[PDB]
């Protein structure tokens, strides 16, 4: 897949959401985002930012002597695997929106 | 088929649902502020599937009033 | 005439077991309407759980009405 | 005397099984409202679930009242 | 008047079935105050199902008051 | 006069119907508190829905106080 | 003096109606603590609906005590 | 024979245990419907847990009817 | 000595109203534990709501013990 | 033998203890289904709690059938 | 000796109210398990609320048990 | 033997207290399976609150058989 002409007018969150959704057409266990983080006007350190898929792999890495996610009391309408699905897609849409804003001014 | 909330059982993602609720909230501001929030409403990019390493079709996005509310 | 009179008052005091079997069946049929609000795409499979669970909740009510007909008519 | 007196007592204790059917109907019809406030698009489809349970819980509001005539008139 | 003495003690004892229909519409009306506060979109629609729930949970009340207004006067 | 002696037992066992209606109230008045802790923008509109519930649930508390006053002097 | 004996067993069965308001008052005071822990900024407002809920559940607790004193001393 | 008249008024109150057994029985198949709507994948393993708890909650319902027979037929 | 007999039977039924306050006190004292587990920094106010509710739920428990003494020793 | 007839009329009403035991047992098995529906991996551990509580809630049923075998056979 | 026959049946039905205390005290000890499963960092504080509540509802388990010893020995 | 005959109908009335204390045990041992599924790191410390509550709600059950040791054998 090739996304281009992103930075033509401006980069929005709704634009980064549709780029996120097509990464959810494929159904991986993880995502890797490679972008240049704008530390200063000189240094642009390339960042690896990663997002795990919710009940496929995100819940499995949290099973450290039980689970690290059970401290949180889920106030969703449905159960925890559906709130983690909405939360990973919201994590993917902001990590991608920040990626193409950090990289646009880098 | 699916299990989840009312957007998830209709074939709509969370990002498509929660941008729609951000789409409709931008419209009901004051025009001093609605024209400011109009700037972040526009979606302009193009995606292209790349099947062979060389080619594919392409799909341009030009929506200025927000995310596609229609079924994609 | 005590054996014909006590078998009436023992029969009405036997069929009070149709209170809790109605309280339980009203929870389970209300939990069916709640279970469709969670997941409507599975909805007519849980009606297979309710009516199976209704017939097994009625395993009480015909066991208690057994007592009602046995002392009216042992 | 006591036979025709105990049929007025055993008929009173017989129909207090309706307390569970009126409480079972309360937690069910209220669960219709809790189920239709959450998933409101199938709100017409949920009263097709509630009245099915209402007729199948009423059975016990009939089956106790079939005992209340088998106490009075039997 | 042992026949006349018993037709009030069974008449009063039957009215405890109206207790459970009192905790029925109490949890049923409490499910609209929860239901309409969850979404006051259908706050007008949900009163239609509580008042549908009201009259059909009273269906138990005039059936319990069927025999109360029967064994007192028949 | 065992009639006027059974008049006291039948009316006393009648008003156990006031137990269940008062239990339904606190669930209805608890979700009045709970419904307005979760939507305080309609916090006084739900008090209308609660007293709409309170106007109909004491119908049981005046359907049951009639039968108490139908035993005592009637 | 079987009548003066009769009012004691009637009035003790009359004040089993304080059981349901005693369980109704605990749920109503329970959803206050569940309502004040969820939204503590309106916590001292929710007592303004809870005390309206206390006085309207003990409205029935006096209606049972209307009958308790109507049997014992009248 | 008051020896047999106490056998039928005793075995009547012996089966009010089936009120509460049917009350937990609806509550158990109420959470089977609800719990299968949370996790539809494990929903048939929950059927293995529903009938697990059904047999063990009925085990005391088959402890009750033997005592109904240890009154009448013993 | 049959008046002095029913004063100790009518005092027995009179204190089953304490079953309801024992159910209501445990709900509220359970509602503070779930309430103070949400946000325990308002907990010293919620025990001010608990022992306001323990005060008023035990008040009808002492309305019933007042009636227990009025059948026993009055 | 009023005493031998009293070994039936007491032992029948002694076995209303299995009502609340069954109504509790359907809750704790009902929470096994929801407890397995939340966490489907440790469902084989939670049945080591739902059978642990069964043997500890039959502790009271082995105290009630301790009593019905101290009336009928002692 | 009908007065001593009146005290065994009176204090026996007087101690039915331990059932509602036993049902309430298990809700509060159920919220202790559930409330300490949310945040265990106040779990040894929360057992200070459970054992405070255990004392104040077993207050009522001795309030009724006072009457059982007030009947049988006075 | 009319004194000792009432000692068995009163012992059956005392045994109904073991119903509701089994309901409080099924509620509490229900809350263990809900709680230990929520946070299974505390899966055995929540047994430490369950058996602490099971031993302090069988404080009520051992009080109930204390009366059954007091009216049967005294």
């Amino acid at each position: 897949l090739a996304i281009a002409d992103t930075y033509k007018v401006r980069v929005t969150f709704g634009q980064a959401s549709l780029i996120v959704e097509e990464l959810i057409k494929h159904n991986p266990q993880s995502y890797q985002i490679l972008f240049n983080k704008f530390r200063s006007a000189i240094s642009f350190k390339p960042t690896v930012a990663t997002i795990l898929s919710p009940d496929l792999l995100e819940k499995q890495l949290e099973d450290v002597t039980g689970n690290s996610l059970d401290a949180y009391d889920i106030e969703a309408s449905h159960e925890r695997s559906d709130v983690l699905r909405d939360l990973t897609e919201f994590h993917l849409g902001v990590t991608l929106y920040n990626a193409m804003l950090e990289n646009n001014c880098s | 088929a699916p299990s989840g909330p009312f957007y998830r059982v209709a074939g709509m993602s969370y990002l498509r649902y929660s941008n729609i609720c951000a789409d409709l909230l931008r419209n009901v501001l004051k025009e001093p502020f609605k024209a400011k929030a109009q700037a972040r409403q526009a979606i302009h990019f193009r995606q292209a599937p790349y099947v062979d390493g060389k080619a594919g079709a392409s799909k341009v996005y030009e929506l200025e009033n927000g995310i596609p509310k229609t079924a994609n | 005439s005590v054996l014909a009179a006590s078998k009436m008052v023992g029969a009405g005091c036997a069929t009070i077991a149709l209170a809790g079997v109605g309280a339980g069946l009203g929870v389970m049929f209300g939990s069916l309407i709640n279970g469709a609000a969670r997941n409507p795409n599975i909805a007519k499979q849980l009606v297979g759980y309710a009516l199976l669970g209704f017939a097994l909740t009625e395993s009480i009510a015909l066991f208690s009405l057994l007592v009602v007909f046995l002392i009216l008519f042992a």
